[PDB]
């Protein structure tokens, strides 16, 4: 069951997912990859029911990419946040909702890093840090306990493996690999997984 | 189901069916017991020597558990009975305690059921 | 399914001071959106020095009193003399509990002298669950109460104020006001309040006109 | 009734 | 009793100067089936106390049963002690709290009046054990169309003479026989005083139906 | 509720009581439970208060419609026939039971009975609702063939006084109607003129 | 149940010449909190706000979509919409819900933008509206917020003694309550100026 | 509510918050929930109130009987396992209970968790209720054998306190106390309020 | 919530009490229940409150439009079918319980309307949780043709018996009186309940709670 | 089933269906309802056939050993006491629904009703059963006070041809017994023997 | 959640049981032990419900010592296994069942070495190997492909390694170590924890 | 509901 | 089950 | 939901 989290500094943000797909009793993918690229600057990561969370992730993707070609430029971090909101709220009481729940990532050249944290009801809150997923709940107090706001990347890689470490000790899922991705001014970059 | 009072006192402050049941004790065989200083040893007579005999059926040395052992002289049949009783108590303990029994605890187990077949009906 | 409870309502309070007591309680018995009387206290009197507030399901009301009041007679038999504000609020956990599963449905608070002469009110829920308190509200309308107490008595959210001690008139005054703005939104809580004051000399009865409605 |  | 069978509706009581009167109607239901049309709901308990029981009929010839050889008992000892009208009420939240706490109730709702050493009594106890006095008590439907009437007078005036607290009675049971479908228009009144338990029946109440042709 | 319908030759006697009831408390001591749908055709109703108006009120509409198109009295089983198509097809959504009685100049004097279901069948009396049970054995006893309007009426009347005694949820005052050629007569009995059955004291 | 599973409470509170709106500042998920920061009062106007506690994603839907129908009233008509108009138009929102309803009990809280008048009320999740002349309250606390309400508030205040009572009603009522808290804002509107405030609060 | 403890060189540390509720209101932010079975031995509470103090007391009460009995100090192995088995026989009638018994014996240092459901385990950590995840993750990053006693029982005060930040559940105030080989000691009682004020990132 | 309605010799004389609950709690302590449906016809409202609200308001606008159309003066049976056709088309989900009286051409008239769509016709009715209370005294006092003062006491006093037998009803009396000549809305009618006098007082004085953050905005 | 009794003076009369169902089907079309207590005192049977059988099988022990011991014929009150008492206790757990009627030296002709729930009420004529619905109107425009036994017959035979008309649940045949001081008097009415009454056709 | 295994070689059984005790989404001890000793050459691995486990495993364990007390000399595996059945069959349809599955190993000097599987139901049956928990769904068909009955203990240790490693790889759990026990003719010894 |  |  |  999934793992997201994402650490916002001063002028970056820091994100992380297990690559774990399961089913049942195993696990079925060793390397999955839980993120949705919207555009240069911002990530998407995505979890819950299954259907759901790729159909939810990859409309939202193409509705965005679709307004950078419309417009010749792209939707700010809170813009396609909101944009995701209004779906997934617009949704709840249909027929068709998405039992799915997010973070948005991203920079901005103006208001700069941005971290936004969505359940499936669809309340959206901006904070400095969150997780989703029953790890978050031995995760967030660790969080508590280390991050500032000018906590530099080097450090919130050291912050982010605490808390992986914590979930390899004390969490009674087998999650054993991380995709760890960062957002800045130069957009989207790989860092190598965290492994155990 | 028989409640006769068997244990009951005498006009000078005597048991007499514990006084009996001691006079049982003196026509046993001998049975010694030496605490060392790193030792104890436990030492009895015959039971009846002879030749027919199965030494090993009757020992009058028992143990209770791997820490406690005991001797007894008196009724063997009645010797059976309180050894078993005590095999079963330090099990007991063992469970409830996670320790071995002391010897001090065994023995006031095994003195205190005695003490109640000197004052229970029908016995 | 025949159901063996029926919530009957009512409200109490107790305050301790530093030689008084206070036990308060409204004086309605509802059932439904009916009124049984206006006049069903639910303070009652232990001994000399301790008092008792119940509400909740008013058949175990009555009950438990009744079971108290035998309790405290063969106690003061079996060891001569009377139970202690304490001892009884010790006594009354072990009584709510013999019933864990299939509980008294009542809410108690008791007000008292300790054995230093002091104030003392001890708080219960429904299985005996209690502990000491300085002051405490229970029944029907008990999160309408607690909050001013806690402010008014306990001092809390207030910055640059002397925490004085809690003197008898404006414990009353505090006592009245909490239970007439409790009449005024909680529709089990009304008719009149019933006010008992502990101290040495004795045990006092106030009574104060609420909204009949 | 309450709850640690 | 899980579920009950025959019941009986409302009873009344309320306080006079002296003495107090309740007030049932003589009718044993089945569901809706007016059944039993000429049933005593009322108890001469003693000579100071009287009892009346809406709920289920069973149940309540089983408490008069109880309850008559319990008076038969204590008069046999001829020691100068009775039950007060207040130990027949404690009695009675006892045995149906007993009933309650067992979860097997006995199916019925009380009004105990009684009269002694000068003062009134009026109690209530319900098949939970709930039990309380005032001056006016009305079970059943009548808790919702009796009692409003009653403590309206009784807040006026709270000294009623006998022939007051009697005409309120009539009055009530009136209002009952319109507007509760269990109700029958036969019912007894019991008065209790100094000279002891004077059951009154069958009787009726004048009705008034102008409204049939103000359909307005 | 209790409903009764009689025919007799030249007309129909119609009566109900007067009680509408939410579980056990009376809502309405003295209702009016026989609806005029023509000039010379009533309902009785039974059931659901609210079903029955509104079902009432829609074939009232319909026949007076359909009476104006034609220029002719409406026919009785033509009311009948409209209350059952919609008691028919809306079963599932409706608790009604239904006595349609009238005259017209055709068939004369005519008794239909749509109870719940829908169904449509024509009587020499019918009788409906929750205390038409206690007075089954007692109609099967009394009804004559041949019977005056008169002792139609009686008859109707000391029916209802019956159930009414017996069901708690019938009671009040007895509402009678006849209708024949010459229009409609209404009356309540009320209090003493409600027909008396001494309960059988010891 | 539906109402207590993000929590939080909002109240609004009347005076002489001004009004107050206060909420508490916890965004959490059953036990868990997950931000300390979360918008509950919005500005519809410059001396008009609405305070919304509840299912925090209607909290923001209701919002939002009110503030939709705002803008066009505002362009369509001359004007700002006066206190009692808005109401009418949350109300409105809401009932058309009726049989499916946003899970929020909005407070409002402004002055009249030409008479200046103080105006509050709340209205329950269909939109019964509710007008009074001292206070309202809404959320998982509504009884220790009555208490603290019923028992403070007194009539014609002036800002500095509103200030105050909001505030003490408001911490006091959450600290009874475990899904509530983590924070309180108030704003106190008047004629001339907004003063907006986050207190000291228990942040457990 | 939210209640740890941990073994290490210099003994055993017991925390707990102060919080009670029925359901989301706050009964009582001054509650006790470390026990004190006797002067070496404690016992800490989560879960139902009066199930918890109840069967603690009753705990207390047989300890007291054996130490009459044997003329020794009750083993906190044994001790646990009193209470494992009282409240065995009551699985499945809804007893809600989670408890730590903490002590040092002739075993040393001793720490075991028991619970309702029949747990009943022996470890160097543990945490215990609705805070618990909460004061998992900040113990087990700051926890060592060899922490200095100071270091501890500023730990053992962190993990509750970010407890009582995240779960609505708990808070009030934290009570630290420490086992040592001579008796438990008592050790602070700070408020959070008075903690957030101090801490920390 | 107790409300009420009485035909008297020359008109109606409507009531209601003034409590609105969310639960067993007190929401709205002076809350109206007596509804302008026309200038001749009034309606009080007991159930969800937002029904009686949004089902009154409905019809009384498109009464307005009748009426603006006719050039006449609204009767009442036109609001009771537009009502109870409204209800029962909404099969009881709409829970508005209706005390429905007016005066038009054809005299004073007075109905009761149910959720599910049925209706009453008579000349006293009660509704709401109070109404068993209201209408103990209704059936006790009432008499034809009353006076106006009669017809006031008596439907006062039938909101008053709610009041005080039912949690559900409380604080004021409001009446409206509907005649030929006349519309008297009496709002309050009776205040019988008031809130006691506080004893102590709390005024906390400037720095008592304790601020973080502060920002002034100024505004024109 | 219906069943019925009724008191003239002298002694009683009592009536019942003879059919016995499991839902629909008819497992007994001439089942003897009525029942003898003892040498004066029946009692007549509705609700389960099993629990009916079972408590007038133990009440009739009980009575016949109390009438050996008083060396004196039972009461009737007796006997319905007994049946009420075993009704009563055992209430949820018995479905009858039962007429107790006889004759004694002491009272005369009487009839108690035992209906279910086990309370026990004296009555002037007495029905129970399914099919006593259908009839509660009928024999409250018809009984008359002072009937004479034969009088009580027709009225009775008449009541339960009515009651099995219209009751799906009651039919057969009718049996009647007649209890006076000089003894028991037992007859079936069956086929034509029946009273009749016209099903309405139309005119 | 709980694995048990076992395989038995000609003169041995070899015995592991992972070391995590569990409570909702936390590991609350990493160094159980799942084993009971009986006597000198005979273990029973219980898993199952909190409290019954051990109250079972026990309450055999103090009875299997009282059996040896009482009469000088052990009970076989065999009359161990129909014993500790016996109880669990008895207590099936009482007020007191207990939700356990079992193995029993052990070596008697005359019957060599056995192994026994036993559910909650106790259905009692004896097998080369065998083993318990979800972890077993993995497992028992890497012990069916490999297992030979002349398997020597080095190679058994091997074999049990890769079944160890498959869970790690697949199961969905994290049991990270394993407690690995060996019986044979010199009663009971423990060899090295196997860890990740 | 209500019922004639 | 089997009635009359 | 508020109620009348
Ligand atoms: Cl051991
Ligand atoms: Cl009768
Ligand atoms: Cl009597
Ligand atoms: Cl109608
Ligand atoms: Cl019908
Ligand atoms: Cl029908
Ligand atoms: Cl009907
Ligand atoms: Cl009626
Ligand atoms: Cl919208
Ligand atoms: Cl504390
Ligand atoms: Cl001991
Ligand atoms: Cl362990
Ligand atoms: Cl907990
Ligand atoms: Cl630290
Ligand atoms: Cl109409
Ligand atoms: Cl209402
Ligand atoms: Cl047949
Ligand atoms: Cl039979
Ligand atoms: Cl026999
Ligand atoms: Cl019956
Ligand atoms: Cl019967
Ligand atoms: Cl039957
Ligand atoms: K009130
Ligand atoms: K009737
Ligand atoms: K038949
Ligand atoms: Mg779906
Ligand atoms: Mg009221
Ligand atoms: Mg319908
Ligand atoms: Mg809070
Ligand atoms: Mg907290
Ligand atoms: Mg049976
Ligand atoms: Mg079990």
């Amino acid at each position: 069951m999934e793992y997201l989290i994402g650490i916002q500094g001063p002028d970056y943000v820091l994100v992380a997912s297990d690559r774990v797909a399961a089913s049942n009793i195993v696990q079925m993918k060793d390397d999955h990859d839980k993120m949705f690229k919207m555009s240069e600057k911002i990530l998407l990561l995505c979890v819950g029911e299954a259907g759901d969370t790729v159909q939810f992730a990859e409309y939202i993707q193409k509705n965005v990419q679709l307004y950078k070609m419309r417009n010749g430029y792209e939707l700010s971090p809170t813009a396609a946040a909101n944009f995701t909101r209004r779906n997934l709220a617009d949704c709840l009481r249909s027929r068709t909702p998405y039992h799915v729940n997010l973070l948005l990532a991203g920079y901005d050249e103006h208001e700069g890093p941005a971290l936004y944290y969505m359940d499936y009801l669809a309340a959206l809150a901006k904070a400095p840090f969150a997780a989703h997923g029953y790890g978050a709940f031995l995760t967030l107090s660790i969080l508590d306990r280390y991050y500032t706001p000018t906590i530099s990347r080097e450090r919130a890689v050291e912050l982010l493996r605490k808390c992986l470490e914590e979930l390899q000790k004390r969490f009674i899922l087998n999650l054993p690999t991380f995709s760890v991705r960062i957002i800045d001014k130069n957009g989207i970059h790989d860092l190598d997984n965290i492994s155990f | 189901s028989y409640d006769r009072a068997i244990t009951v006192f005498s006009p000078d402050g005597h048991l007499f069916q514990v006084e009996y049941a001691q006079e049982a004790v003196k026509k046993g065989s001998t049975a010694v017991g030496v605490r060392g200083r790193d030792i104890v040893v436990l030492g009895v007579e015959k039971k009846s020597v002879a030749k027919l005999q199965d030494e090993r059926t009757v020992r009058k040395i028992c143990a209770l558990d791997d820490n406690v052992c005991m001797a007894f002289a008196g009724l063997t049949a009645d010797a059976r009975i309180v050894i078993n009783r005590a095999r079963v108590e330090c099990q007991s303990h063992r469970l409830t305690v996670e320790d071995p029994v002391t010897v001090e605890y065994i023995t006031r187990y095994i003195a205190s059921l005695k003490q109640r077949y000197t004052q229970s009906n029908g016995r | 399914r025949f159901s063996p409870y029926v919530f009957n309502g009512g409200t109490i309070l107790a305050i301790a001071g530093e030689d008084f007591a206070i036990v308060a309680s409204d004086t309605r018995l509802s059932e439904g959106f009916s009124i049984h009387t206006r006049d069903s206290p639910k303070c009652y009197k232990l001994t000399d020095k301790t008092v008792i507030g119940c509400s909740g399901f008013h058949g175990d009301c009555l009950t438990l009193t009744k079971i108290i009041e035998a309790r405290l007679k063969m106690y003061k038999h079996s060891n001569n003399k009377a139970m202690t504000t304490g001892a009884i609020a010790a006594m009354l956990s072990t009584i709510l509990y013999s019933r864990r599963f299939f509980p008294y449905y009542v809410y108690n608070i008791i007000g008292g002298l300790d054995e230093e002469g002091k104030g003392a009110v001890y708080s219960f829920d429904p299985v005996g669950s209690y502990q000491r308190d300085s002051f405490k509200a229970g029944g029907s309308a008990s999160a309408m109460l607690q909050p001013l107490l806690d402010n008014q008595v306990g001092f809390k959210n207030m910055q640059n104020v002397e925490h004085v001690p809690l003197s008898l008139d404006r414990a009353m005054r505090l006592v009245k006001d909490v239970f007439i703005s409790a009449a005024e939104r909680d529709v089990y809580t009304g008719d009149a309040l019933r006010i008992c004051i502990v101290t040495k000399e004795g045990i006092r009865e106030e009574t104060v006109s609420l909204r009949k409605d | 009734i309450i709850t640690x | 009793t899980q579920n009950p069978m025959v019941t009986g509706t409302s009873v009344l009581g309320v306080k006079f100067e002296g003495g107090v009167v309740i007030a049932a109607d003589m009718l044993g239901s089945y569901g809706s089936l007016a059944r039993f049309r000429n049933i005593s709901r009322i108890m001469r308990v003693n000579n100071s106390t009287m009892l009346g029981a809406s709920g289920d009929y069973a149940d309540f010839q089983y408490l008069k049963q109880v309850l008559g050889q319990m008076v038969i008992d204590e008069e046999l000892l001829g020691d100068g002690h009775s039950y007060s009208p207040r130990a027949i009420h404690s009695w009675l939240t006892r045995a149906m709290y007993s009933r309650r706490s067992k979860m097997n109730p006995l199916w019925n709702t009380m009004v105990i009046g009684g009269y002694a050493d000068g003062e009134s009594f009026l109690g209530y106890v319900d098949m939970l054990g709930v039990a309380y006095e005032a001056p006016s008590l009305a079970t059943g439907y009548g808790a919702y169309l009796a009692q409003p009437l009653l403590r309206e007078v009784l807040e006026k005036q709270p000294v009623l003479s006998q022939t007051e607290a009697r005409d309120l009675v009539e009055r009530c049971m009136r209002v009952l026989y319109y507007r509760d479908a269990r109700s029958y228009n036969r019912f007894q009144i019991a008065t209790v005083t100094e000279k002891g338990v004077e059951i009154e029946g069958p009787l009726s109440t004048e009705t008034n139906w102008d409204i049939a042709h103000m359909i307005s | 509720t209790t409903i009764m319908a009689v025919q007799f030759d030249g007309g129909v006697v119609l009566g109900a009581d007067s009680r509408t009831t939410t579980g056990s408390y009376i809502a309405n001591r003295v209702t009016d439970k026989l609806t005029p749908i023509h000039d010379r055709i009533f309902c009785c109703r039974s059931g659901s208060a609210a079903d029955t108006q509104a079902v009432a009120d829609a074939v009232t509409y319909q026949l007076g419609f359909h009476s104006i198109e034609l220029n002719e009295p409406p026919l009785v089983h033509t009311a009948a026939s409209l209350f059952k198509e919609m008691c028919y097809r809306y079963r599932e959504d409706l608790m009604a039971g239904i006595i349609i009685a009238g005259w017209d100049p055709q068939e004369g004097g005519q008794v239909y009975s749509v109870p719940m279901g829908g169904m449509m069948v024509r009587q020499s009396f019918a009788i409906g609702g929750s205390g038409s049970s206690y007075i089954y054995g007692y109609v099967d006893a009394t009804y004559r063939e041949g019977m005056t309007k008169e002792e139609c009426l009686q008859f109707t009347a000391n029916a209802l006084a019956l159930a009414m005694e017996r069901d708690g949820s019938s009671g009040g005052v007895i509402r009678l109607a006849a209708i024949a050629e010459s229009g409609v007569e209404r009356q309540v009995l009320l209090g003493d003129q409600i027909p008396k059955f001494a309960v059988a004291t010891l | 149940s539906i109402m207590s599973y993000n929590g939080g409470a909002v109240m609004a509170m009347k005076g002489k010449n001004c009004v107050a709106i206060a909420a508490d500042r916890r965004f959490g998920i059953q036990a868990q909190m997950v931000t300390t920061d979360f918008q509950k009062i919005f500005p519809m106007g410059d001396r008009l706000y609405i305070g919304l506690a509840g299912l925090a994603t209607d909290v923001q839907t209701v919002a939002q979509r009110l503030k939709f129908r705002l803008n066009l009233y505002e362009l369509k008509e001359g004007r700002q919409i006066k206190p009692y108009t808005l109401m009418s138009m949350v109300a409105n929102l809401l009932y058309e819900k009726r049989f499916g309803p946003y899970y929020t009990e909005p407070v409002i809280a402004g002055l009249d933008p030409k008479t200046f008048k103080p105006f509050i009320c709340s209205l329950d999740l269909i939109g019964c509206p509710m007008v009074t002349d001292d206070f309202v309250v809404s959320g998982t606390c509504a009884e220790q917020m009555y208490g603290m309400c019923e028992s403070l508030w007194e009539p014609n205040m002036d800002p500095d003694h509103l200030f105050e009572t909001i505030s003490q009603a408001m911490l006091n009522a959450v600290d009874r309550d475990a899904v509530s808290g983590m924070g309180v804002i108030v704003h106190i509107i008047e004629k001339d100026k907004i003063t907006t405030r986050t207190l000291k609060a228990r942040m457990d | 509510t939210t209640t740890l403890a941990f073994k290490f060189r210099h003994g055993v540390i017991v925390a707990a918050d102060s919080r009670a509720t029925a359901g989301a209101y706050i009964a009582s932010q001054t509650v006790k929930k470390v026990i004190e079975i006797n002067p070496y031995l404690l016992g800490t509470m989560a879960g139902g109130a009066a199930d918890c103090s109840f069967w603690e007391r009753l705990l207390a009460r047989q300890c007291r009987i054996y130490e009459l009995r044997n003329k020794e100090r009750i083993s906190v192995a044994a001790a646990s396992k009193l209470l494992a088995n009282m409240v065995y026989q009551y699985k499945g009638m809804g007893l809600s209970m989670g408890t730590m018994i903490c002590g040092w014996d002739k075993r040393g240092p001793g720490l075991y968790y028991v619970d309702s459901e029949g747990n009943r385990i022996s470890g160097a950590t543990f945490s215990v209720g609705s805070g618990s995840v909460y004061a998992y993750g900040v113990m087990d990053r700051g926890y060592s054998y060899d922490l200095e006693v100071e270091q501890a029982y500023d730990l053992a005060r962190r993990a509750i306190y970010q407890a009582t930040y995240r779960d609505a559940y708990s808070g009030g105030a934290v009570n630290l106390y420490h086992v040592r080989e001579d008796g438990w000691i008592r050790v602070s009682s700070d408020n959070v309020a008075d903690l957030h004020e101090k801490y920390s990132g | 919530t107790t409300i009420a309605g009485v035909v008297y010799k020359d008109g109606i004389v409507l009531g209601a009490d003034t409590r609105a609950t969310e639960g067993m709690v007190v929401a709205d302590k002076n809350c109206s229940k007596i509804h302008f449906i026309s200038p001749n016809i009034y309606c009080c409202g007991a159930g969800t409150a937002a029904d009686t609200d949004m089902t009154t308001q409905l019809i009384s606008s498109n009464l307005e439009l009748h009426s603006l159309s006719t050039g006449r003066l609204p009767r009442v049976v036109t609001a009771n079918r537009m009502l109870k056709q409204m209800l029962f088309r909404y099969q009881g989900y709409i829970g508005a319980a209706l005390v429905l009286g007016g005066v038009d051409v054809t005299g004073p008239h007075l109905y009761s309307i149910y959720p599910h769509g049925s209706t009453d016709k008579l000349p006293y009715v009660t509704m709401g949780s109070g109404s068993l209370a209201a209408m103990a005294v209704f059936e006790d006092k009432f008499r034809p043709d009353m006076e106006e003062e009669e017809a006031k006491n008596l439907v006062s006093e039938a909101i008053a018996a709610g009041i005080f037998n039912d949690l559900g009803s409380g604080s004021n009396i409001d009446l409206c009186v509907i005649s030929k000549n006349k519309l008297d809305f009496l709002r309050p009618y009776t205040v019988p309940n008031k809130k006691g006098t506080r004893l102590g007082r709390y005024r906390c004085e400037k720095g008592t709670t304790a601020v973080l953050t502060e920002k002034i905005t100024p505004l024109e």
